[PDB]
């Protein structure tokens, strides 16, 4: 579920340093997961906008599939793979830069 | 050169507070846009963005 999204997400990306105290909070907010924390800071955001990506691709299925081409199904492992290359890119870059 | 490491200083701080928003969406395409096709791929990095 979104939910069970929104914890993965927040505890595999608690790990890393990302708070940040001047973050403005929009007006219009789209949120995705339910009983989000209002008003949510950096962390919250992200993950929102992680489980939007993962939802995007559930739904770039059916729109391809409306189409009638070829669809792979997009798994909890999609997207424990993406956020561990958001774990890691955040990292190197950082540390490179 | 240090016409140019000045403002890669400025640059640097800049982009301190950019580096997520990019990372997120270059692990969003390196995870997600592997099958699709050119336009599907810019399709869902605009929707990201």
């Amino acid at each position: 579920s979104t939910e069970a999204l929104y914890q993965v997400g927040k505890e595999f990306t608690s790990k890393m340093d990302l708070e940040k105290p001047n973050y403005i909070v929009p007006d219009y907010m789209p949120v995705v997961y339910d009983k989000l924390p209002q008003p949510p800071s950096h962390r919250e955001a992200i993950v929102n906008s992680c489980v939007f990506v993962h939802q995007t691709l559930h739904q770039a299925n059916a729109r391809l599939a409306k189409r009638g081409g070829r669809t792979m199904a997009i798994t909890p492992r999609h997207y424990l793979d993406f956020i561990n290359h958001y774990a890691n890119l955040f990292h190197e870059k950082r540390s490179e830069l | 050169e240090r016409e140019r490491w000045e403002k890669t200083s400025e640059t640097f701080k800049n982009q301190m507070s950019t580096i997520a928003g990019d990372c997120l969406l270059s692990a969003a395409f390196i995870a997600y846009a592997g099958y699709f096709d050119q336009q599907m791929r810019q399709n869902l990095f605009t929707t990201w963005s």
